[PDB]
């Protein structure tokens, strides 16, 4: 149906406000509380939440400022500015930004201010404020951190209430900052780690591919659910949810994950089967480097079986394109038989289309300083990989197999 | 002479000012070499003005050599001096004096090749200005960039500009190909005199015993 | 106009991918592939014949920030309805997300293509990450396609990112090789006769050649000596057994010359217009001759003994590998070397020394290591045995005998 | 309440007026400025210390008692002009600020350096010295050398954090000590004076252990302030327990926690890394030899064989949360691995 | 004033009213003469240097014609394909020499034909303001404006612009000098753009074609249409240059046989240039004009009568000094010795006499030079050469016929058939008819009546000895002629210093014998001075090298002075290049080893 399209397709991939929670609710206890007591009171906080990647930062502080703003008198007097590490990548790019989004672009006019600190204090006179960095690690690789130490300046001492919250996902985020703001950041930290099991996961795998009580048509919204019930505890489904779980524990691969199996749901079908599951992991699971070696030709393959052979003799030692060639021409003129002679340019040019392909890498790189053979490269693929892709090429000659068994 | 290369192969500086008692031995000898190269100030000053540029080379300072060719002849010049063998000095710094003395420019250039065609577009618009670069070294360490010796070599091809050099290094003649020694039309002198190095060689002092 | 041929699965899952206009797709799918698999042309078919609003933009082109910013701006604005300036990527956010606004592109979902997209992680470091997160950051319906040549794991950052969904688009085979270049017909023959030009065609070229462009441009030059037998009469459209001798030995010389482009496809062409024998030239290569000065030839045989030579068999050679490359040699043995070849006095004038540094500039030799200028002696020899040999010759030089033993 | 007045005096912001425990400090300070101002004279000082020892508020305080000196008619009166390095956006830009501290007028950075040049009461004090350095490093120079002459009529005072700054540079230097136990006890006492809100043995462990570490005041009163909110959370008085709580909160890393909520093919790369290292000796190792050990201990674990498209994913996951250090993925396969955090934590946290 | 804490010290002359110049030529008068003579001799100079550029100048457009209509052809028949309508970037390789210094002058005669003839839109880039795309692509958008962050959308828009049909050509003079990345990038961007901004290429290349491998790979040479081209060689264009510049009477001003010999080595030997060689004779033509007081007379022969007309009473005197004037009054009678030495006037009539002498034997001298010149042309084998530059020199070195290589020359010319010879008297015949004005009127109707008569043998010998004979009587060396000097160049040393220095021979010179620069018996075979002596030492650990330098010096003359010397010696020889520091011991290095 359209529907379910509609709310999954929100749900998974414009990561949409859901009202579950998951492992979560000690740190949201503390995120909630800090931030209640920021705007009834007058105190002034600093945060830094901590988790790898797709592990529910920017969902635990939106659910957090939505619960928040829920609050009358909060959502009266209280101002929010967001600021990205990506976007603002100096401080006078951020300084604008936070002139702009505190709607004081009028009010600052074509007034000139001595100092930083003059602008933000001019800013800050004219009522709390919320400031939430998303990608703070990228906030403390800038000159001298001047954003960073009159933020955390203007919440330790002046009367101006502020909260400034941190996103980062470097665990060694104490390391980067200086002496002086490592200082006037209070060491509140909040862990979003991925603490729950493989049981919980197919908790997960069942909440979140289920529809909402608010679906109008509720016979089939019933029997969904119910279809969704059985496929959780089908052992065909949890042998790919276990593989996934093994790579990483990561909610953002499985919604990617979801969302392919649900893509192949039509009106001719109507409910998921596991089989739907099975591709999307056969679709995610494919390994890059092998599907290349897949569309290469025949002399190429020949290239990269003798310089298989060159780093087995010769081991870890960089070649150039003549002890390549003097390989291949010791095939061609004794082992096998008479053709794939080829001529030098023709072996020139497939070796410069290895080296586009980034198959192969210099060891060395000086452009025009030495000419295009005696050049020392390096070969970018493992021997299993090799073997396992020319055991799947599509008409392999025999004489080339048997050569790169021997 | 190959055959012996083959085989062959196979204190402080403040003292320095005050110790300065030597006395030179062929003191009449040597006063005599240098009123020898008075003479071809003149061929100087006239191959200066149809387009050629002088190189020096020799054993001992030409800096003394130099320094008294400004005091005869250019006296009524816009003339430019420079050190090569001053510790910071830059090809940057140079292009600074030419644009901000000179001209009476007051700005800040984007690039060195911006300013490099902007002196160079001013030049070509105005033949009223004459300008003399004295280059005192031209092979040390700070100008024996090849990009720097580009930019000095496009100075030196214009009508009304002009340029007399001195090389010391033994291989000086690596720093110019058959492209950029056809921008500077050189007319090799030697002016072999045996005056001692002393402006050149006080930073050599610095680093050594 | 276009039709696409053994793409099907691609197609199938790029259109469900895709959904309706207002429902919401993946924030950015990698599309990877080889050097020729359909990855501009069907999806630049496909965002056409949909009707779907897109903008398709090269990254080679834009070689900076501002340019490749403004293009997408500017695209949009034109598939909206004068000139919109952007030097941030900040700027280009909140500008985005102005232009999208308008009542043709509030609902649907707004397409950016981005074509040679190993291009983009050489640009600045936080210009694909904020392209990998654009649906997020805008939160404007956006999805993000980059095509490319260069698998996934080369284009992470360092830091991470937003993955995207990575798509492969498979190599042709042989037969889908033969069914696409069997569709664009020369109408004056039959359809057969073309199938089974193009099966020898794939026949003599496909162990080296894999690759569409190429195949389709041979198979544009070589026709009219295939088809020349039935114009004089010789053969007929049946006798494939002549028209097959006829072309072979001329598909086995093509493959030396205008594969590797040293006779051009219009002096081909020529050739078989006039009908002149092929490979009756030169080329642009095998022109390996070039007229120096004396000193020039005798300084560039006496590199070509430093670099190719070891420092103790000196001595030995001339007081009384070829593999591996080059080895580096200081100026002081060239000029022992170049002292000891001449049969006659040399002087080390400047000009001798203008010599050797106006053989590097000409990439007859080059300098290695740029240490030092004036005491930096360290240079290389980068040149073959034939070309030193052939001037030897000249010299009346035997370099043979100094070279090895 | 009771826990809501303690959280109002432990806040950082809540500065006393009159200092505990630099009462030597603020007298020195305090006559070397009556040394200057009362006989016309103008002089500079230095001073130093770790960030946690209080300079800036002695120095304030100092300030401030003086300004009540002169309202009192004891000393002449006396302009006040301050500068901060680090809130400023260039470091020539005090210039233009202390001229406009100083008059009316504004100008360019040269122009306001020349008329602050010849214009030399004015008690100047600079914060932050260190981000006032350029290479050419007249700023620092002239910031000294102002004050030592008879027009100029300056004391000059300098805060920093390196007590050994004006010797590069080629003036009564000042060293401000990192708070002990007693001290630290004293100013947490002082705060929590007429209120019945700690038990002494959670003050007792605070200030042992803040001093053990760092010696900063700052950190005492965010552990206290935290300390009282987690006491909020069980209920009174805040307890020997909560203030351990809160200690090990403020002060543990999350290394060994994060290694080990990992998932199941991370710990066996970092199993294959460590496995590498024994059978090498060396602090790196490439990618190549990691994964030819990953490949037999998945053999021997019974998962199934991994594909370097999925091992490079997991290598750059841990690189990224900075458990590894890694070099860019555009290279592959030659990325040289090395272990950021030590073996032994990495024994620890695999081992449960 | 030349020494503070700065490296460059700007001089003016402001503050006081001299805003007057200096002109030039008051430095060509270091020494005084005659106040007028100098002047005149320096507007001689002038012109005759304004003469030979201009002929320079034509002589070189006239050369490269064949190339640029073979080059207009290709442009044209390329272009006829966007006038009919992805193609290929229509490239032309055109393979200059090694002479890398005339390419500039090629490069202007290759513009202003293709201005005149394909396009009005030329533009050319050098490598060298080049770095990178942004300034590849700004330098040559300003280029296209002249005849805001511009990208490839620019260019298009500027082209429908504009023409609202031809091309537009980019020539890139020196494809060793770009970098790889950007020529890859412009052929990428440029290649699908073609059908709304047409792009031709012409490659400027030194070496041989295959560098276009070396830079371009095969998947960026595929878009493109390579054809190739070669311009005209560097012998044949100085071959022309001294055949229109040095063996013409047009220009009054000639060399010696040493000084062409210098020029020819310089140029054969270091390095193919004909600027250089134009430079050389620029530095000769100055030179003479400076040294040679009575120069003013070389110049076109009636204003050297005129000059010859009004002179100063010291010019006579040194017209009399002159070594061949002193050998022509010494062969003569005794009566005329007097007559000549007492009398100026008579000088003066006998001086107008010899001038047009001089200039009769210089026009015999070159037709007979062109004569002999097809004799040995024809002739194979060519043993005294096979161009005219070797004949005039080894003719102008001393005359051929007392050689004994002409003899051969002659024995060889004996051994030929009928037609051959028709092709001889024809080829000659031709050269009396080209050059106007003969004074040989005999010998263009002897050759005409030998070309009139077709006992071959006899005839055979007749014009064999009427070449010998010719011969005889017009090649002759011309310092066996009366006032050659005023007309003749010969300072080769000087010259040849000037051009082509060694300054490590110098270098060398002085430190192991500085006798020869300080002649006061400082040397015969420890009195020397302290750089000449250290570097005697060294052809290295410091301290003993010390101790032999104190030991010398002491040998040789509480101080503590004569260390600091061997301080300074050591730190003045290391700023030169022969010492290096080396960590093997406290110092050892050589790094002359000669
Ligand atoms: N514990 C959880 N409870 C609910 N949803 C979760 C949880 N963990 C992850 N998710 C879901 O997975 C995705 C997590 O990514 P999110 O954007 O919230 O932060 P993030 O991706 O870690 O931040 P960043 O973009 O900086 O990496 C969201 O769609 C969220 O809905
Ligand atoms: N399936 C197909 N059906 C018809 N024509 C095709 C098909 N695939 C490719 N072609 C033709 O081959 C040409 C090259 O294909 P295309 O440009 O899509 O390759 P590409 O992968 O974009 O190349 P690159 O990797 O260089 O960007 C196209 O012009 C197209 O006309
Ligand atoms: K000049
Ligand atoms: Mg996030
Ligand atoms: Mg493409
Ligand atoms: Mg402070």
């Amino acid at each position: 149906l359209s529907q379910v399209q509609r709310i999954l397709r929100e749900r998974f991939c414009r990561q949409s406000p859901h009202s579950n929670l998951f492992g979560v609710q000690v740190q949201y206890k503390h995120l909630s509380e800090l931030l209640k007591r920021t705007a009834l009171h007058g105190e002034s906080n600093s945060v830094l939440i901590i988790g790898p990647r797709g592990s529910g930062k920017t969902m635990l502080i939106n659910h957090a400022l939505k619960e928040l703003m829920e609050i009358e008198e909060v959502s009266e007097n209280v101002l929010q500015v967001h600021l990205n590490g990506l976007l603002q990548i100096n401080d006078k790019i951020a300084l604008k930004e936070i002139t702009r989004q505190l709607n004081l672009e009028n009010v600052v006019g074509d007034k000139v201010f001595g100092s930083f600190a003059e602008n933000l204090s001019f800013l800050l006179e004219a009522c709390p404020v919320i400031f939430i960095l998303d990608e703070f690690d990228l906030f403390a690789h800038h000159k001298n951190q001047t954003l960073l130490y009159n933020l955390f300046d203007i919440s330790q001492s002046a009367q101006t209430p502020i909260a400034v919250i941190g996103l980062t996902c470097r665990l060694d985020i104490l390391e980067l900052l200086e002496k002086r703001v490592k200082s006037r950041f209070s060491h509140r930290q909040i862990h979003l780690m991925n603490s729950f099991g493989f049981p919980q996961y197919v908790k997960i795998f069942k909440e979140q591919l289920s529809l909402p009580a608010e679906f109008p048509d509720k016979v089939f919204a019933e029997k969904w659910n119910e279809n969704v019930q059985y496929l959780s505890e089908d052992r065909s489904v949890q042998e790919v949810l276990q593989k996934h779980f093994n790579i990483s524990k990561n909610l953002r691969s499985l919604h990617m994950l979801l969302m392919l199996a649900l893509n192949r749901v039509t009106a001719s079908h109507p409910f998921m089967t596991a089989v739907d599951l099975m591709e999307a992991s056969q679709l995610c699971s494919m390994d890059s480097k092998a599907n290349i070696v897949h569309g290469l030709s025949v002399l190429e393959i020949c290239l990269i079986i003798a310089m298989k052979h060159l780093n087995d003799i010769y081991e870890e030692e960089p070649f150039n394109f003549q002890m390549v060639y003097n390989e291949f021409q010791k095939f061609v003129q004794r082992k096998a038989h008479s053709v794939y002679n080829f001529e030098k340019p023709v072996v020139m040019k497939a070796f410069e289309h290895l080296q586009q392909l980034e198959l192969i890498k210099p060891m060395e790189r000086t452009s025009g300083n030495s000419q295009r053979e005696y050049q020392l490269m390096k070969l970018l693929l493992d021997n299993t990989q090799i073997m396992n892709a020319l055991q799947k090429y599509p008409n392999c000659p025999t004489d080339v197999r048997q050569w790169a068994t021997s | 002479l190959v055959e012996e290369y083959f085989e062959a192969h196979s204190d402080q500086q403040t003292l320095r000012n005050l110790l300065s008692k030597v006395s030179p031995s062929f003191s009449a000898e040597l006063k005599q070499l240098n009123q020898q190269y008075e003479k071809l100030f003149h061929k100087w000053m006239l191959q200066l003005h149809l387009g050629f540029n002088i190189v020096l080379y020799g054993l001992g300072s030409k800096r003394d050599l130099l320094e008294r060719f400004r005091t005869t002849m250019l006296q009524d010049s816009i003339h430019v001096v420079i050190n090569g063998f001053f510790p910071g000095i830059s090809v940057k710094s140079v292009l600074n004096s030419i644009t901000e003395e000179v001209l009476d420019h007051m700005g800040t250039f984007r690039s060195i090749l911006d300013q490099l065609d902007w002196i160079v577009n001013k030049f070509k618009e105005d033949s009223s200005l004459e300008l003399f670069l004295l280059i005192h070294n031209l092979d040390s360490q700070m100008l024996r960039g090849e990009k720097s010796q580009q930019i000095i070599g496009q100075l030196s091809s214009l009508h009304n500009i002009y340029l007399i050099a001195s090389i010391d290094h033994l291989n000086a003649p690596l720093m110019w190909d058959h492209a950029k020694q056809s921008l500077f039309n050189w007319l090799w002198y030697e002016t072999t005199t045996y005056s001692p190095y002393t402006e050149e060689t006080s930073y050599e002092n610095s680093l050594l015993v | 106009e276009n039709v696409v041929l053994c793409r099907e699965s691609q197609v199938s899952i790029l259109q469900s991918l895709f959904g309706e206009r207002h429902h919401f797709s993946f924030p950015s799918i990698f599309i990877y592939g080889h050097t020729a698999s359909g990855k501009t042309y069907v999806t630049q078919t496909l965002l056409k014949t949909l009707e779907l609003p897109h903008v398709f933009v090269n990254c080679v082109e834009c070689f900076t920030l501002r340019l490749l910013l403004e293009q997408i701006l500017n695209k949009l604005n034109h598939l909206s309805s004068t000139e919109i300036t952007c030097e941030t990527f900040n700027d280009f956010v909140r500008l985005f997300k102005q232009v999208t606004t308008a009542e043709n592109l509030k609902d649907q979902t707004v397409y950016i293509v981005l074509d040679k997209a190993e291009y983009l992680r050489d640009m600045e470091a936080n210009l694909l990450p904020g392209f990998l997160r654009l649906q997020e950051l805008a939160d404007r319906n956006v999805t993000v396609l980059f095509l490319s040549e260069i698998v996934w794991e080369k284009f992470r950052p360092n830091t991470g990112c937003f993955e995207p969904f990575v798509l492969y688009f498979p190599d042709y085979s042989i037969g889908n090789l033969q069914k696409i270049l069997s569709h664009d017909h020369p109408p004056e023959y039959s359809a057969d006769f073309y199938a089974a030009y193009i099966n020898i065609l794939l026949g003599v070229f496909y162990t080296v050649c894999r690759d569409l462009k190429e195949l389709r441009h041979l198979a544009v030059l070589n026709f009219p000596k295939y088809c020349e037998p039935v114009v004089k009469g010789e053969a007929s459209e049946r006798d494939t057994r002549k028209l097959w001798r006829n072309i072979e030995p001329h598909l086995k010389k093509a493959m030396q010359t205008v594969y590797l482009r040293e006779i051009s496809s219009s002096q081909w062409e020529k050739l078989q217009k006039d009908d002149t024998d092929p490979g009756q030239l030169k080329g642009l290569s095998a022109h390996t001759h070039v007229e120096l000065p004396y000193y020039s030839k005798f300084i560039l045989i006496a590199a070509y003994l430093a670099s190719y030579n070891p420092a103790r068999t000196d001595k030995r050679f001339f007081l009384k590998n070829s593999l591996l490359g080059p080895k580096p040699f200081p100026l002081d043995r060239l000029l022992a070397i170049l002292y000891s070849i001449v049969d006659s006095r040399v002087a080390p004038t400047a000009n001798i020394f203008s010599q050797i540094t106006s053989l590097v500039t000409l990439q007859l030799l080059t300098l290695v290591g740029h240490d030092d200028q004036l005491d930096g002696p360290k240079y290389k020899c980068t040149v073959s045995l034939d070309f030193i040999r052939a001037i030897a010759r000249t010299v009346n030089f035997d370099i043979i005998k100094y070279l090895y033993d | 309440s009771v826990l809501e007045e303690a959280r109002l005096r432990l806040h950082v912001s809540a500065v006393p007026e009159s200092l505990p425990c630099r009462e030597q400090e603020f007298q020195d300070i305090y006559n070397f400025v009556e040394s200057k101002l009362l006989d016309h004279t103008g002089g500079c000082m230095y001073i130093s210390g770790v960030p946690g020892t209080g300079k800036t508020a002695t120095v304030h305080e100092v300030i401030r008692c003086l300004q009540q000196a002169a309202q009192a008619n004891d000393v002449p009166p006396f302009q006040y002009i301050e500068v901060n390095g680090m809130k400023l956006t260039e470091p020539h830009q005090v210039y233009v600020q202390i001229l406009q501290k100083l008059t009316g007028q504004k100008a360019t950075a040269n122009h306001a350096a020349e008329l602050l040049a010849k214009q030399f009461t004015t008690v100047l004090l600079v914060d932050e010295l260190d981000l006032l350095w350029t290479h050419k490093q007249d700023i620092m120079y002239n910031l000294f050398d102002w004050p030592t002459h008879k027009e100029a009529r300056l004391v000059v005072l300098a805060i920093a954090n390196t007590m050994d700054l004006p010797e590069r540079i080629m003036l009564t230097r000042m060293c401000f000590q990192p708070y002990t136990y007693s001290q630290l006890q004293q100013i947490l006492r002082s705060r929590l004076k007429h209120l019945k809100a700690f038990e002494d043995d959670a003050i007792q462990l605070v200030a042992r252990k803040v001093a053990a570490l760092s010696g900063d005041a700052r950190r005492c009163l965010d552990i206290c302030r935290r300390a009282t909110e987690i006491c909020e959370f069980s209920q009174g008085l805040v307890t020997i327990a909560h203030s351990m709580e809160a200690v090990d909160e403020m002060f543990s890393s999350s290394y060994i926690t994060a290694i080990k909520n990992s998932s199941v093919l991370e710990q066996s790369f970092l199993r294959a890394i460590l496995a590498e290292f024994r059978r090498s000796g060396l602090e790196e190792a490439t990618f190549q030899q990691i994964y030819s050990q990953h490949v037999a201990l998945c053999r021997m674990e019974g998962l199934p064989y991994p594909t370097m498209s999925e091992t490079m994913a997991v290598c750059s996951h841990l690189g990224s949360c900075r458990l590894l250090l890694v070099e860019p993925s555009r290279n592959d396969l030659l990325l040289r691995v090395r272990l950021n955090v030590s073996q032994d934590d990495v024994l620890y946290a695999l081992k449960d | 004033t030349s020494s503070m804490s700065k490296g460059c010290f700007v001089f003016k002359p402001n503050s006081k009213k001299r805003k007057i110049s200096l002109p030039i030529e008051d430095y060509f008068n270091k020494g005084k003469n005659e106040p007028e003579d100098s002047k005149l001799r320096f507007e001689t100079y002038q012109l005759i240097w304004q003469q030979m550029k201009s002929e320079n100048e034509r002589l070189q457009e006239e050369l490269n014609k064949n190339l640029f209509d073979n080059l207009i052809e290709f442009l044209q028949k390329s272009h006829s394909g966007f006038q009919k309508n992805l193609r290929e970037i229509p490239t032309a390789a055109l393979v200059l020499g090694v002479n890398v210094t005339d390419h500039d002058l090629t490069f202007g005669s290759l513009t202003e034909a293709l201005q005149n003839n394909v396009t009005p839109y030329v533009v050319s880039l050098q490598a060298k303001d080049c770095p990178d795309m942004k300034h590849f692509l700004q330098k040559l958008i300003s280029q296209l404006m002249d005849c805001t962050h511009y990208s490839m959308d620019s260019l298009s828009s500027w082209y429908m612009t504009v023409t609202q049909s031809p091309p537009v050509v980019v020539i890139l003079k020196d494809m060793e000098s770009f970098a790889t990345k950007v020529l890859q990038d412009f052929i990428i961007i440029s290649s699908q753009h073609l059908h709304e901004f047409p792009l031709i290429l012409i490659f400027g290349i030194a070496t041989s074609p295959i560098i276009i491998h070396r830079l371009l790979p095969h998947a960026v040479s595929s878009l493109l249409c390579i054809e190739l081209f070669q311009s005209l060689s560097c012998k044949e264009h100085l071959t022309t240059v001294l055949d229109k510049l040095l063996l013409t009477t047009q220009f009054p001003f000639k060399i010696n046989e040493k000084v062409l010999q210098v020029l020819t080595n310089i140029f054969l030997y270091h390095d193919f240039s004909v600027q250089n060689f134009i430079k050389g004779l620029q530095l000769s033509l100055l030179e003479h004009f400076y040294s040679q007081p009575l120069s003013v007379l070389c110049c076109n022969l009636p204003e050297a009568k005129r000059r010859i007309n009004f002179l100063s009473n010291n010019q006579c005197e040194n017209i009399r000094r002159l070594p061949s004037f002193r050998r022509y009054v010494e062969k003569q009678a005794s009566e005329k010795q007097v007559a000549l030495l007492t009398n100026e006037r008579y000088l003066k009539e006998e001086t107008q006499l010899l001038l047009e002498n001089l200039h009769v034997y210089h026009m015999n001298y070159f037709l007979v030079l062109r004569c002999l010149h097809k004799f040995t042309s024809s002739l194979p084998k060519y043993p005294l050469g096979r161009q005219i530059r070797e004949l005039y020199c080894t003719c102008l070195e001393k005359n051929i016929w007392d050689s004994e290589e002409y003899a051969s020359v002659l024995q060889l010319l004996r051994m030929l058939a009928k037609d051959e010879l028709m092709t001889i008297l024809e080829k000659c015949f031709k050269v009396f008819k080209s050059y106007c004005e003969n004074h040989l009127g005999s010998t263009a109707k002897r050759i005409e009546e030998f070309l009139a008569q077709f006992k071959f043998e006899v005839l055979r010998e007749n014009v064999v000895n009427f070449i010998d004979c010719l011969v005889r009587e017009y090649l002759l060396p011309p310092e066996t002629q009366p006032l050659h000097e005023v007309v003749y160049f010969s300072a080769a040393h000087a010259l040849r210093e000037h051009l082509n220095a060694a300054p490590r021979i110098a270098l060398h010179t002085a430190l192991n014998n500085p006798y020869y620069y300080l002649k006061n018996e400082a040397l015969k075979s420890n009195i020397a001075p302290d750089i000449c002596i250290a570097y005697k030492l060294h052809l290295i650990n410091l301290v003993d090298w010390s101790e032999a330098f104190a030991t010398v010096v002491t040998a040789a003359e509480m101080n503590e002075i004569i260390h600091a010397r061997f301080i300074r010696a050591v730190s003045e020889l290391e700023l030169l290049g022969f010492i290096k520091p080396t960590k093997q011991k406290t110092d050892h290095v050589a790094r002359l080893t000669w």
